[PDB]
This record gives C-alpha cells, sequence and structure tokens, in this order.
RNA sequence: UUUUGUAUAAUGGGUCAGCGACUUAUAUUCUGUAGCAAGGUUAACCGAAUAGGGGAGCCGAAGGGAAACCGAGUCUUAACU
RNA sequence: AGGACCGAACCGACUAAUGUUGAAAAAUUAGCGGAUGACUUGUGGCUGGGGGUGAAAGGCCAAUCAAACCGGGAGAUAGCU
RNA sequence: UGUAACGGGGCUAAACCAUGCACCGAAGCUGCGGCAGCGACGCUUAUGCGUUGUUGGGUAGGGGAGCGUUCUGUAAGCCUG
RNA sequence: GUUUAUUAAAAACACAGCACUGUGCAAACACGAAAGUGGACGUAUACGGUGUGACGCCUGCCCGGUGCCGGAAGGUUAAU
RNA sequence: AAUUCCUUGUCGGGUAAGUUCCGACCUGCACGAAUGGCGUAAUGAUGGCCAGGCUGUCUCCACCCGAGACUCAGUGAAAUUGAACUCGCUGUGAAGAUGCAGUGUACCCGCGGCAAGACGGAAAGACCCCGUGAACCUUUACUAUAGCUUGACACUGAACA
RNA sequence: CUUUAAUGUUUGAUGUUCUAACGUUGACCCGUAAUCCGGGUUGCGGACAGUGUCUGGUGGGUAGUUUGACUGGGGCGGUCUCCUCCUAAAGAGUAACGGAGGAGCACGAAGGUUGGCUAAUCCUGGUCGGACAUCAGGAGGUUAGUGCAAUGGCAUAAGCCAGCUUGACUGCGAGCGUGACGGCGCGAGCAGGUGCGAAAGCAGGUCAUAGUGAUCCGGUGGUUCUGAAUGGAAGGGCCAUC
C-alpha cells in the first residue's frame, strides 16, 4: 500500500546511509534532518528522500 | 474380481 | 540433516565462508620445539627438516607455547612480545 | 568410501575451540529498512548452534 | 460461520514473585496491557516500551499499593 | 499377527522333515580394553616376508577472527565499565 | 439377369436347456442365419511391439494385449502388508 | 427362535431399614523354606560368608550374563571296533 | 453384409448415394535417418483426406470465438 | 420422442381392469435440419404393443419309457483343513457364539435325503478411501521434441541496369 | 581536401540476361542382351531448387511429468499466515469444519521534549434554533477520547493544544522473558555525538499486543580484508541495502 522506501545520504562525503519510508503522494518535498554519521562521529545533515 | 456384480 | 519436510538447519541459516588460502601455507610454531630444530639456527625450513612444519609452508610464528631453554637464534620467522622475551630472556636472539 | 561431508552446512557452520560450531544469524540478508537497528544490531555477531541441532550438524560435518 | 482463529501464546504474567531472588534485572510481571495492571515502584522501575515490569537493582520484590484509589505498584526491597 | 481392544464369526498355518531373514567392506564417532604418552602411529613399498626397514603422512600439544593478522589471548568498536 | 427365392454340403453363431472338479480352458442337443457371393476353402508368401493389422470392438498379433513373448539393466523402487 | 428384566433352584425373609458380633473370601498381609540385585552391620578384604533392611508384573525398547551348534589352534594330545 | 475368437450381432461398423477439401505428377499423402517403395506402370470423369449415409421432400439464421483461405501496406520481432 | 425431470401429464382407443402400446395435444425440464430434419415400399435370428391358432407355460399336477441317483463286484479322484471329545435356548462378549454364563435337552454308530448355520469353499476387493503408487487416454496444463515453416551464412558464379 | 550530385571502384536491395557450379523420376550412346548405378552426348531447369550449421514461428504428431493438505468417508464448499476475546477449569499452556471480530497498515508528526489544558450526558436560561449547532450556569465525574479490531490500560493523563525539535541516533549490553529449533521480545547501564528543559530530567520511534517471508541466486554503495608466478584487475568476504 502505496508508502514508499527511501535512503538517507550523509552530506559529508561518506557512503553512510540511513533508511526508512515515506509517503510519495502526499508529501513530494525532499526529507532531511540531523542524523549521526558514524565514521566521522559527527551529527551532520542527511539529504535525499524522493 | 471381473467387476461384473451388482455394485 | 534432514527434519521431515521442514526446512533444515543447515539451509534456515545463511553461509558466510571464504577461505584464506594463504593460511593454509602458515604455520604456527610452539617453543617446546626448536630446542629438537638441530643445529641452534631455527630458519624459515630447518623446523621443516626436523618435521615440525610440512614443506609446502611459507610461513611461521613463534607463539609463547612455553619452555625454551638451550640458547638458540630465530631467523626470518615472526615472533610473538611473549615468546621474543622468553627466547631472548633464554640468550636466544632474533634476527629478521 | 570416507564419508562425505554434507556440503551446505560446511559452508555454515565452523568447529570452534571446546567443540562448539557458531553460525551466522538469519533474518539478515534483505528485506532490512523495516528492522529495527537495536534487531539488527545484536544479529551481526555470530551465534552457538543450540544443544538440540547439535546431533544435525555434527551428522553432517563427521570431518568438521 | 466463518468463525475458527485467535492470536497465538503471547504469555503475560508475573513471572517474578513475593521474595524473590530478583537478579539485577529480572523481567518479573509481563502483563502488557498494562501500566496498570501493575505499576513500576521501587529500586524498580523501568516499566518498558510494552508496559513490562522489571527489576533495576538485586533484591527482593515487594507488591504494595497506593493512594490514587488503590492502585497496585510493584518494587524491589534491597535485601 | 495386527490392534483402543480379539475365543473371536478378523490374518496366517492340513501335517512332518530339511532349508528360510540384521550380513560384508570401507569411513566416522562413542564405550570397553590394550600399548605408549606431550606425544601417538605409520601408508604404499622394501623385505632375512606376521619380524626388520620405510614417519610420505595423519591425530594431538593454541586459540580467536570471514580474512590480512594477532596470539594465551583474540574478535567486536574510535574505545571498551 | 440377381451381394434374387426355398433348401443339404460348406460358412456362420440369434434362443433355450445341459454342462460349470466338463466329454470340452466355450462344447453337446433342439431350434436359428447365410448358402453364385463384400461367399467359402488348401498350400505358400508379406506386414513386428508405441509397431503391425483392424467393414472399428481397444478387435486380433500363437489359450497372453489400453502396448506381445524371451533374455538383460535387476537384488528397479515399495514412507505399504 | 424358548421360560428369558434375581445366573438358576427357590425365597414372605433367603426382601428392605437400623444396630451389633461372627465367619467365608485374593497371587494383598503374615508365617516356613529358597533364589537374585542394591544397601548398610558384623565375620573377613587377587573376597566370600553370616545376618539384616529393601527391591524383583511388563509390550515398544535400553542394559547385563549365558547355553548349544559348525569350523582353527591347543591336538602326532585325549576318547574310540 | 461386418463386429467385441471366449457374457454385447444391435439402433454399432460398412455400404452404394451425397458434400466439402486437398492433390498438375518427381502429385497430395504414407513407410523410410537415406537410398528407395507404395499412391500408379494411374493423371483431375484421377487420387488422398473428412463428414453424411438407398430413395422421397428438403437442408433456414449467425464468421463475434476457435480453425482454415486470401492479403507486396504499416506496427512488433530471431540468428546475423 | 432411443430426447419429457415434474410423469402413471392430459384427451381419445383397445381391456372386466392397461405405469406399456396405438392416436393426439404442445407446457420441447433439455427436437431441428449432412456430429443431417421429416417421410418411406422392401428387407431384419432388431425394440415395444395386439389378436387367431396352439398348447403341462399356468390352475395343479398324474402316469409312463429311457439315462443317473440306490445295492454287489473291479478300479479309484477333488477342493478344504490351527487342533477337536464339533447340541438347543436366553444372555455376555472385538458389538450376529458348537466352544463364555445360565439353563434346557440328548444312549453309541451308519445309510439315503435336504441346504437354515459353520459370518460355508473358491480370487491378499474392483466399488470406498489411502500411497508425495502404475499405466494408457485428453487438452488453450508444464517442459521438451519429430514434422511443417521462416530468414542468415556455406556449397555459390558472371554480366548489364 | 563537400550537401545541392555523378565518373572509377571495394559493398548491399530489387529487375533483366548468361552458363559454368547444382537439379533433371526428357532423349539418345557405351559399359551391357541390364527400367539398378556410372560414364558420355544433349534438351530442360539454373545460381533457383536442394542440403549442412545457425535461427524466429508452428507443433498432443510424439515423449516425460505435475495436477496440495485439512475433512466427523471422499467430492463440491470452506479453510491454510498474523492480532483480539471467549471455550480455557482465578500462574503459564491447552482441541474441535466450536462461538465472535480484526491484520498484510498509517504517521517526518500522528515521533522527541517542554509549557499548558480536561471529557460524555442530562437539567435550567438564552435571537434566528428545532430532540440534537454556538453561549451561560448547574449537575455528572470519564459513562468521552485513543489513527483501525478486541482486550487490558490511561488524569502525573498514554486523552486535548502549542513552542522548539530529529533520540525513528552509531557502537555495546549486566540481567531476563519466550520458543524443539531457526527465531522473537523486554532491558537498566557504559562509550561517542544530539535534541528539549532554568534545572532535576526525559528521548535508542508511536498507550501496548496485528501491519508479515527463512535460505539460495543476484543488484547497488562502502571497505587495502582476499587477489592462483609478481603488480594490478576479475571474482570472493565483510558492512549497509534492495
Ligand atoms: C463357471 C466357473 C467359474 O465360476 C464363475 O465364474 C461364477 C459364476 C463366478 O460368478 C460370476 C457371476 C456373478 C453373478 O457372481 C455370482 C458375478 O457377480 C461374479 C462377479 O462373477 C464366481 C462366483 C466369482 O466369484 C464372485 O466374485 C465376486 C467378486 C464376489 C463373490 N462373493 C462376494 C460371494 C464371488 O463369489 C469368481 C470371482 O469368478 C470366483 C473366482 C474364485 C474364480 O475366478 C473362479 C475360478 C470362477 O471363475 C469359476 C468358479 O471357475
Amino acid at each position: 500500500g502505496i508508502r514508499e522506501k527511501i535512503k538517507l545520504v550523509s552530506s559529508a562525503g561518506t557512503g553512510h546511509f540511513y533508511t526508512t519510508t515515506k509517503n510519495k503522494r502526499t508529501k513530494p518535498e525532499k526529507l532531511e534532518l540531523k542524523k549521526f554519521d558514524p565514521v566521522v562521529r559527527q551529527h551532520v545533515i542527511y539529504k535525499e528522500a524522493k | 474380481i471381473f467387476s461384473i456384480f451388482v455394485i | 540433516g534432514f527434519e521431515g519436510g521442514q526446512m533444515p538447519l543447515y539451509r534456515r541459516l545463511p553461509k558466510f565462508g571464504f577461505t584464506s588460502r594463504k593460511a593454509a601455507i602458515t604455520a604456527e610454531i610452539r617453543l617446546s620445539d626448536l630446542a629438537k630444530v638441530e643445529g641452534g639456527v631455527v630458519d624459515l625450513n630447518t623446523l621443516k627438516a626436523a618435521n615440525i612444519i610440512g614443506i609446502q609452508i611459507e610461513f611461521a610464528k613463534v607463539i609463547l607455547a612455553g619452555e625454551v631453554t638451550t640458547p638458540v637464534t630465530v631467523r626470518g620467522l615472526r615472533v610473538t612480545k611473549g615468546a621474543r622475551a622468553a627466547i631472548e630472556a633464554a640468550g636466544g636472539k632474533i634476527e629478521e | 568410501p570416507k564419508i562425505k561431508t554434507v556440503r551446505g552446512a560446511a559452508k555454515r557452520f565452523k568447529k570452534t575451540g571446546k567443540g562448539g560450531f557458531k553460525h551466522k544469524h538469519a533474518n539478515l540478508r534483505h528485506i532490512l529498512t523495516k528492522k529495527a537497528t537495536k534487531r539488527k544490531r545484536h544479529l551481526r555477531p555470530k551465534a552457538m548452534v543450540s544443544k538440540g541441532d547439535l546431533g544435525l550438524v555434527i551428522a553432517c560435518l563427521p570431518y568438521a | 460461520g466463518g468463525s475458527t482463529r485467535n492470536g497465538r501464546d503471547s504469555e503475560a504474567k508475573r513471572l517474578g514473585v513475593k521474595r524473590f531472588g530478583g537478579e539485577s534485572v529480572l523481567a518479573g510481571s509481563i502483563i502488557v496491557r498494562q501500566r496498570g495492571t501493575k505499576f513500576h515502584a521501587g529500586a524498580n522501575v523501568g516499566c518498558g516500551r510494552d508496559h513490562t515490569l522489571f527489576a533495576k537493582a538485586d533484591g527482593k520484590v515487594k507488591f504494595e499499593v497506593k493512594g490514587p484509589k488503590n492502585r497496585k505498584f510493584i518494587s524491589i526491597e534491597a535485601e
């Protein structure tokens, strides 16, 4: 049912990425939020969100 | 048895 | 392995192998050896000749597996922190 | 003739020191994004085959 | 017509009780569907996400009752 | 014999005699027993042929890790209370 | 003249009884059909097994046929008795 | 199918209620003798005695100990016209 | 007329007659790795296949489906 | 109706009486035109119905002649069979008893007769289901495949447009 | 050192012509008194036809196979995993083709924190206004609400509203619960970094219990861990994910 899976890439150049889902249909603006990147061990902005 | 019977 | 038609343990669980192949040609040496090397020089092979390694081997550590007495010089091998200490403390010498 | 190791099992267990066997957890190969980090986290480190399955594994790996 | 069906086991219920060994952090009382049939208290609290009541430090389990009209409260008496 | 259960009206046998069904080989593990012991044992083969020789090799004395590697530790992690 | 008529030989096999450890692994007796025809018969030939042959029934292919018989794979396999 | 709804005879108590004392009755309990396993205690320990307490139904099945048959040695022995 | 030799002789099969369809001959078609042979020492008034079944009076509507015949356009499409 | 379930439909005929039959109706559960429709002389060991004759088919069986059955002599089978000292009844019971309980009855043994019982004999059910059974048959089941068919390259060349 | 165009080429498509591969189950000749074959001459056909390899189509003509289980016989029907109540006998657990209902999600706020707030229903009064809109007081005291079934919870609210936010964080995990097992669940605390709060604090998703899929094969990103002489690379492993 509708809600699709998204990747969340670290804005640091590291390849790290969290993973989750969102409603592609109702909220098209690309989700971003501060999350902990563990290869640099700093809280950093994560972009990509459909 | 057969068959003849039855049945 | 068959456990009724149920998916068997050795199939429910994932594979995780990867075989070193380099490991296959590395031996490990106990302190208890070397005294039996015959010639006070414990060499790249030599151990090999004392039948404590096996021809194909190309690498070897010396490992604190206890008990070395006769002073011995080990050459071309690797040797643990504890083994070096035991060798040296028995009048031994560890040249690369 | 020599027994043949049940080759599939050979690629999923390794005899340990005291004679145990250790394996990789299931449930960690795909459809992951929906699983708690805590759960997935606990599924990384290998674990011992239970007492109940020992019988099976050994019969699969006579030359373990 | 079209009946059958049922949830599984699920368990739920006191698992430690009274004076109990109550080691370090036992899940003494798992009747979730709770924060209610039982309540966090003394040297035990936690009260996990599925309302499980569990030891927070070693000792004996208790079971009391208090002043917001009744209410049960499980707690751990240091031994 | 088979069965929850058989005098069963459920199976099998007319009777006697002879024959008639858990073996053999090779692997592996456990118990007993024997040898020796941090060592134990040789395979083919030689052979004065059950001896003697042959230690190629196999098992064990070190483990941990997918692995490099490290080693009475090691793996996990930047790091472990 | 006639796959014409009545009717023996000859060829068939509609009914009945008998027979059913038979006289006979399909007959005997009394009746019955065809009887110059797509008739009937002696001898010899050809067609072979997923193949033959079949005015067609799955009929027949040596008392065997929804895949002949003999030998082989062979101690097929049998979670059944 | 034939009395066929105390098992029968038969019963007016040989039926029913209460109280009580008898007795019959089992491979249960006890007594006498005996075997075997496990205990302990005493005689006495390459043990076996004596007590003594106790245990000994049994299918699938697990464990233990044995009889006898064929054949090799022991055996050019031993038995045997 | 034929048939289930041995529980079915019939309304079943066959039949002459009818129709469709294939086949131009080195025929279609069948047996056959192939050579070859049958079809036939025949040739469309012939031959194979299929359905129907003497004769009499007749055989209506539907080509959307499936099949077959025809279709030098275009769309999609194999090795290469 | 070789098609009609309802159905012995309804009407007419034949019979003392007719679920069949003959003739009709049409409400054709669910005829129909070459997997031919409706007719049809003749033919049929073809199906259904009727009548005359005929009769032991029947009422209802009698007698007779022959072949067995029975007796003697000779020869001499068969299937089946745990073992038999192998009764009735009512009851019990792996639930339909010669064999258990209770009870009744019954001297021992043939021969000729009869089939109610020995869940009689005979074939390790075919129907019923079951087996991760078999085989043949079907198809727009699956995967292949002979055949048919398509193009490319080879055998395979030259011209001119 | 050309498109609006054309002479020499190496090269496809189509159409005519030729003979010389190839066909000839036309004729004649010889082997040869021979309807086989071969050679020969010749007519016909002719780079077609046919055949080999490759290839798309068709292919019950032929072959091998599959065609589930439960089940108050079997078939037909229904059912097959997950959550909730009862049956269930006051710990857990507990069957039937027993009785009733849900699920295969939703939410970047519907999550975190901080501050604040408190319902249903009825009586009385009140323009349009009624049995039931909004206001007022009073009863009542959660009979309301909860993102969805049912149960158990919830006022310190888990219910209602708002500000700031990303803790729906990475590595770990004393100790527990629950499973034959694979597995699933709960968890204080430690380390790093973060949010809200004056602060004590709280936060490792949501009031909780459904919202799901083993392994294999493979994709992607990362990763000096491996790299079949050596350096690389392929491939593999590991971490993340499909
Ligand atoms: C002539 C000679 C043959 O007799 C007949 O054919 C009679 C006339 C059969 O009945 C015929 C006629 C008839 C009506 O059976 C009476 C018919 O139903 C059966 C199928 O075949 C018999 C009896 C059949 O039995 C019956 O088979 C049935 C499956 C079950 C029945 N039983 C339950 C009692 C059983 O007795 C059956 C199988 O032939 C008996 C088996 C052992 C045989 O094969 C034997 C060798 C017979 O062929 C035979 C005696 O030689």
